[PDB]
């Protein structure tokens, strides 16, 4: 009623209008992705053409778009080893880009444990995980050399046979196909053991020179959001 | 000589255990079993402060007990007027990963910080009339979990690098660095006289620090998991803590040890925020079960529940005059209770 | 020699924690009880305020 | 206070057996999961085994799978690791480390360099 | 019979009350909660208000004309009432079609769902579903004569009714059928068949992956939706479009029962489109 009250009310209305405009802008058709991995994993080389380094104080953000849809990918790489607290901030992301160095068997169990912890976490149990088994090229070289046996690091490999649903390249050898699909199945076992049905794992075999990673993330995000909408509409 | 040192440390620990046991003549529970219960405490949401389009991560009241600030993941730091629900300011933040915010006792400055490892000081009384980045307090090597204002020139910020630092705002340098924690520090509470403060950490250890000498004075143990909140008692002789073990515990500075365990068998959700009433009789805590429970500090008996939040409650605060309690949560709503 | 230095610092910190004086727990609880009972009237959360007194109505 | 003290260890020939018992105090043993981790000379911490609250769910590292057995005694607040048919590749310092939060199926930072809820360590050497 | 008159009146009053209460609850919920302010829930609220008006403005006179009686009200009033009934039925069906289109976009274009389905296009859809049926109905009732060349037939049919059953010529009947029922009905059918295919494929993929390693919810939902719509409106509209042919031999009683099925669709619409989904249930809690 008073002049000061009216001025405060109009200031609040202008503030709310500006806030709504800023919320509508740059937040429509934009999806956030949390990028995770280890030192050996080529997490920084997943997206080649549109890699964006925006590093100032511990978090560099990578922004890319495939078909008029923008994705913002955040890689937190300046915190300590402990991460059970800072990862609860990333609940909103639509997907988690998990990069694994499948060439190195020694840290493979550590990567599997990290994937297990992320999958079963209370605040990350709704977020789907996009899994990239990088360094497939190296993995093939190691398997073909045969100097290091994956049976030593995983005794279950002896009683494993490649799935019928495998779709290897014509140049791939059966040993290499079996090894890569064994690693993929080792991750998928952890995924489906506690898969709540509201978040899924999408395993992709990637190499460093691979350039379809953005398209794969696009399709995986399409599937994730489509399944979320179907679940919301009682269709799935 | 490492083994000898370890043995000496163990002996010291045994001595400190034996000393507080001697001190523990009785228990507060049987000391205050005769006092009258406070009765059922019922609070109703008076003003709901809508306008945040994302989860609210932190809030802090003002000394005037009328203006409060809030931080959200949308990148906006909003200063409210809870009396009439008027958005006085809306500061845009460079990074949307805010984890904490503070309101200076003078009201001129407002601080925020988060995963950016930088404490940003925002001037609210500048001549230009537009909120401007005053200083970027850089130097921490971990995410900023909390920050509180001593005066317009000094601020105490806790981080995720197991350290707490005191900053001189005018020069932007760490006047004194507090070390000793083995886990990420998650919260801090300053004293009414602003000479001491505590820092709950992820090692279940709450330490008491001297602001001037920059040294830990006491270390408190009792919790069995990560501590997420801590708040000094109005007297300043005791504090409470909230942990991930779904348990709140009260520690006394002078006795050196725990006096109360505020937990129930039913509770299995960790505490994100704790706060005291004006007189300290009520200890309000915010859990992950989307609810805040008010506990009777003296008798550890639950007095009420502040239900009404759709998502996880992440922040809670009580005004200096004690009239109202504000609870923020991930449902993008900040509710005022009374 | 980092481990032994850290252990020596921990020993010194434990000594500085041990050498301080302590009060009796009964005395501390009596102090908090007296504070709560002295400030009970001023607290508006414990005793509901009149519908016109609270600014949040 | 929360503290973990292991036992066992010493000098054993290849193919020998040892019992590693970890004593837990200051917290509820049943609520938290338990893990075993080891530090080979010049190497980082490697997770060895894991057990759930009820003891039904047990997992082992591939290197030690089939030989190590993990057992949890809720009543006595102690945890065991039977090292059957060990080899000189197993020389390391073993730590018993609970998982941070209770009633959780995830254990994020059990192998972290400064993990708060680990143990002092037991030296196990094999010649 | 007087005793059965009472039974039918009680049934029709029960229908009116359930329609009104469901629509009112949906409207007030979507208004006050503020968490249900998404652009879609706005379409649901608009459909709820179309149907609520239908409950009070049209349905009570519907029962007094269904129970075979002379139209107590004036001729100008039944003209207005006939136009209002046509307008609100067509508006409800249009809102159903628009909700189906929104569902399609949300399912088959998930990434750009917010961009391609925003409050602007939702308000345009609401305006279309409120205006085009009104213009069509009010024109065809007042300005244009739906009875063209059958003025003689029109008067005999009206006098034989007692009250005023909706009269349609062959061209008028076909145009009303296409404008109100077939086009929104065909759009809904195509968009729910597509959604069925997508949801069934997703469920099959999920189950196949689970079985490969080491509930028909979509069927139920789309069956409920399509079955309710088709049952309530298809009998009425087929009989109505076939009424100008066969020299209007359709028994009067059938038409009276058929119109009431159409009204029972406005009764069931708030149920199917709000209460079947959990978020609305949680909000009502
Ligand atoms: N209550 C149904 C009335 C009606 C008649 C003809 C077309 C559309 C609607």
């Amino acid at each position: 009623v008073s002049a000061e009250d009216k001025a405060a009310a109009e200031r609040s209305k202008m503030i709310d209008k500006n806030l709504r405009e800023d919320g509508e802008k740059a937040a429509a058709a934009t999806h956030r992705l949390l990028l995770l991995g280890a030192d050996n994993s080529g997490k920084s080389t997943i997206v080649k053409q549109m890699r964006i380094y925006h590093v100032n104080s511990g978090i560099f953000e990578t922004k890319f778009q495939v078909d008029k849809v923008n994705f913002h990918m955040f890689d937190v790489g300046a915190q300590r080893d402990e991460r059970r607290k800072w990862i609860q901030c990333f609940n909103d992301v639509t997907a988690i880009i998990f990069v694994v160095d499948s060439s190195d068997y020694n840290r493979l169990q550590e990567a599997l444990n990290d994937f297990k912890s992320i999958w079963n976490n209370r605040w990350l149990r709704t977020i789907s995980v996009i899994l990239f088994l990088n360094k497939q090229d190296l993995l093939a070289e190691k398997v073909l050399a045969g100097k290091s046996k994956i049976e030593d690091y995983f005794p279950e490999f002896a009683r494993y046979t490649t799935p019928e649903d495998a779709t290897p390249e014509p140049g791939e050898d059966p040993r290499v196909t079996r090894a890569k699909y064994f690693i993929r199945d080792e991750f998928l076992r952890i995924s489906t053991a506690s898969g709540d049905g509201r978040h899924y794992c999408y395993p992709h075999f990637t190499c460093s020179v691979d350039t379809e990673n953005a398209r794969r993330i696009f399709n995986d995000c399409r599937d994730i959001i489509q399944r979320m909408h179907l679940r919301q509409y009682e269709l799935l | 000589e490492l083994d000898q040192l370890r043995q000496e440390a163990e002996q010291l620990k045994n001595q400190i255990r034996d000393a507080r046991k001697a001190c523990a003549d009785a228990t507060l529970s049987q000391i205050t079993n005769n006092i009258d219960p406070v009765g059922r405490i019922q609070m109703r949401t008076r003003r709901t402060l809508r306008g945040h389009l994302a989860k609210i991560y932190a809030m802090h009241w003002g000394t005037d007990s009328r203006l409060l600030v809030s931080a959200s993941q949308d990148g906006k730091l909003i200063i409210w007027d809870s009396y009439t629900t008027n958005k006085v300011h809306a500061i845009p933040l460079r990074s949307s990963w805010v984890m904490t915010c503070a309101y200076a006792p003078s009201g001129n400055y407002v601080a925020c910080g988060g995963l950016d490892n930088i404490c940003s000081i925002y001037n609210l009384k500048t001549r230009e009339g537009n909120v401007r980045v005053s200083r970027e307090l850089a130097g921490h090597t971990g995410y900023l979990s909390c920050c509180r204002f001593l005066d317009d020139n000094q601020i105490v910020t806790s981080s995720g690098d197991t350290t707490c630092a005191l900053w001189d705002i005018e020069t932007g340098q760490q006047t004194t660095t507090f070390t000793g924690h083995t886990g990420d520090v998650m919260s801090l509470s300053l004293a009414p006289d602003t000479r001491l403060f505590v820092s709950g950490a992820c090692d279940a250890s709450a330490k008491l620090w001297d602001v001037r000498e920059g040294m830990c004075r006491q270390t408190f143990t009792g919790h069995e998991s990560d501590i997420n909140a801590i708040c000094f008692f109005p007297n300043g002789n005791a504090f409470a803590t909230g942990s991930d073990d779904a348990t709140c515990r009260l520690f006394d500075l002078r006795a050196d040890q725990e006096l109360m365990t505020y937990s129930h068998d039913n509770i299995i959700c960790g505490i994100t925020s704790v706060s005291f009433s004006k007189s300290g009789r009520l200890l309000l805590a915010g859990y992950d079960d989307f609810n805040c429970n008010v506990w009777d500090a003296l008798k550890a008996d639950r007095a009420g529940v502040l239900a009404g939040h759709d998502n996880r409650v992440s922040c809670l605060g009580v005004t200096d005059d004690g009239m109202a309690v504000a609870t923020g949560s991930w449902d993008s709503f900040l509710k005022i209770w009374n | 020699t980092a481990s032994i230095a850290q252990a020596r610092k921990l020993v010194e910190q434990l000594k500085m924690e041990a050498n301080i004086d302590r009060i009796k727990v009964s005395k501390a609880a009596a102090d908090l009880m007296a504070y709560c009972e002295a400030h009970a009237k001023e607290d508006p959360l414990l005793t509901p305020v009149p519908a016109s007194e609270n600014p949040f109505r | 206070q929360v503290q973990l003290q292991e036992s066992g260890g010493g000098l054993v020939q290849p193919g020998g057996s040892l019992r590693l018992s970890c004593a837990a105090s200051g917290f509820t043993f049943s609520n938290y999961k338990m893990n075993w981790v080891r530090q080979a000379p010049g190497k980082g911490l490697e997770w060895v085994s894991d057990i759930s609250q009820s003891g039904a769910s047990i997992s082992y590292t591939g290197s030690v799978k089939g030989r190590f057995t993990i057992s949890r005694d809720n009543a006595k607040n102690t945890l065991y690791l039977q090292m059957n048919s060990l080899k000189p590749e197993d020389t390391a310092v073993y730590y018993c480390a609970r998982c941070p939060a209770p009633f959780t199926r995830d254990c994020f930072d059990v192998t972290s360099t400064t993990y708060a809820y680990r143990g002092q360590g037991t030296q196990v050497t094999v010649s | 019979s007087n005793d059965v008159r009472a039974s039918l009146y009680s049934l029709m009053v029960l229908i009116i009350l359930t329609t009104l209460v469901g629509n009112l609850i949906v409207i007030v919920s979507i208004s006050h909660f503020k968490q249900l302010h998404t652009p879609t829930n706005w379409l649901i609220h608009s459909m709820a208000t179309v149907d609520f008006l239908l409950g009070c403005l049209v349905m009570p006179y519907s029962m007094v004309r269904s129970a075979e009686h002379c139209w107590y009200f004036g001729e100008v009033f039944c003209k207005i009432h006939t136009s209002t009934d046509i307008m609100l039925s067509s508006a409800s069906i249009f809102h159903l079609s628009f909700i189906s289109i929104d569902r399609y976009y949300a399912v088959c274009d998930p990434l750009r769902y917010k961009a391609k389905m925003n409050i602007l296009v939702i308000c345009v859809m609401i305006f279309i579903s409120w205006s085009v049926p009104a213009v069509f109905a009010f024109g065809m009732i007042f300005l244009e004569l739906n009875f063209k060349g059958a003025e003689e037939i029109y008067y005999k049919h009206v006098h034989c009714r007692g009250g005023c059953s909706v009269f349609f010529s062959k061209i008028s009947g076909v145009l009303t059928f296409m404008t109100s029922f077939y086009i929104p009905g065909s759009i809904m059918l195509c968009v729910y068949y597509r959604i069925y295919l997508i949801a069934k494929e997703q469920a099959r993929l999920i189950s196949d992956a689970n079985q490969k390693l080491q509930e028909r919810k979509a069927v139920k939902t789309l069956g409920i939706v399509m079955g309710v719509f088709l049952i309530c409106w298809c009998p009425f509209f087929i009989c109505t479009v076939m009424d100008p042919f066969l020299h209007y031999i359709i028994p009067p009683t059938l038409n009276d029962v058929l119109i009431w099925f159409g009204y029972l669709n406005s009764t069931f619409n708030p149920m199917v489109y709000a209460f079947f989904y959990p978020w609305f249930r949680k909000a009502l809690k």
